[PDB]
């Protein structure tokens, strides 16, 4: 895992984390699966493009890759609105 | 022509797997309601 | 408006509504047309065709 | 035939305590715990 | 889920059927308490 640091910002009312990019899994699909993992480990490489695009315009909104798996990587880094069963609440977000 | 098998039954399947890829189709099964949500989105698949 | 696009008339039977299963709440666009955004007008179809 | 008397024994017995159990829980076993306000049963895993 | 090793995570149970009102559990590869993977628990399978 990863303990980022989250500032506060601006264009995003949220904090946000610019060193690296969040994954959203889906509730219902297994995160360490070998699909999964896969996923995990090639699209780490988009990091640094992502980082690219902001620094070439410094104005842009969420960039995000919604893979064939379930799986979304968008970038900055941010908490998830909707957390998985800390509460009541439950979330319905697949990318697909 | 992308064709569903619903449920849980005993009647023949393959009458329908033959119709969906005899059409350049797909063919899937939704036994409970955990299943609809993955099932009814993955046609998206075949049409790209 | 951020408000998302109402249809019909909105129903609801509150007796068969647990209190701890977390419904979803809308997931559909915001697609107002434009005549349904300003008067219609026989002039203003003209200008948006 | 030899088992026609118990038979009418039997029968006798689940007369009265068909009866019997009329006479006590009578419109007895008609309440249970809905939840706030709702038509919804409330229970646990595998109570009934 | 088919196999221990695909029965991992957390997956919706829908109370009454409603497909709106869900809940989450874990996924556990559960064993039947009563089996037949050896000849005790068989012995004892077929005593109940
Ligand atoms: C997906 O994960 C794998 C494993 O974590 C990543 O492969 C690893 O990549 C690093 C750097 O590319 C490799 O380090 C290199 O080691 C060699 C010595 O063998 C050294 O000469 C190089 O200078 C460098 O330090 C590491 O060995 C390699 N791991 C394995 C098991 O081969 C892979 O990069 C990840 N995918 C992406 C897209 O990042």
């Amino acid at each position: 895992r990863i303990k980022p640091v989250f500032i506060d910002d601006a264009n995003f009312r949220r904090q946000v984390s610019y060193q690296h990019a969040a994954v959203h899994i889906p509730t219902d699909i297994y995160e360490g699966s070998t699909i999964v993992l896969n996923e995990l480990n090639w699209t780490s490489a988009l990091d640094d493009v992502f980082k690219k695009n902001r620094e070439e315009d410094p104005s842009l909104l969420w960039q995000v890759f919604g893979s064939a798996t379930g799986l979304a990587r968008y970038y900055p880094a941010s908490p998830w609105v909707d957390n998985s069963r800390t509460p009541n609440k439950i979330d319905l977000y697949d990318v697909r | 022509v992308f064709t569903f098998s619903v449920g849980q039954h005993n009647y023949d399947r393959g009458p329908i797997q033959w119709m969906a890829c005899e059409n350049k189709g797909y063919y899937y099964e939704i036994p409970s309601i955990g299943a609809i949500r993955i099932n009814t989105q993955e046609y998206l698949d075949v049409l790209g | 408006q951020p408000k998302p696009i109402g249809v019909g008339i909105p129903t609801i039977n509150l007796r068969k509504r647990r209190p701890n299963v977390q419904n979803p709440k809308s997931q559909e666009p915001v697609t107002l047309d434009f005549l349904d955004a300003e008067l219609e007008n026989d002039i203003k179809v003209e200008i948006r065709n | 035939l030899p088992l026609f008397h118990i038979a009418l024994l039997v029968l006798f017995m689940v007369i009265i305590y068909a009866i019997i159990g009329l006479e006590l829980f009578k419109g007895k076993m008609h309440k249970t715990c809905y939840y706030i306000g709702t038509d919804i049963v409330a229970t646990v895993e595998n109570e009934k | 889920k088919m196999t221990e090793e695909e029965c991992r995570g957390y997956y919706y149970v829908y109370k009454d059927g409603d497909p709106t009102q869900m809940e989450l559990r874990p996924r556990q590869w559960i064993h039947n308490d009563f089996h037949f993977d050896n000849v005790l628990s068989a012995m004892m399978s077929l005593f109940t």
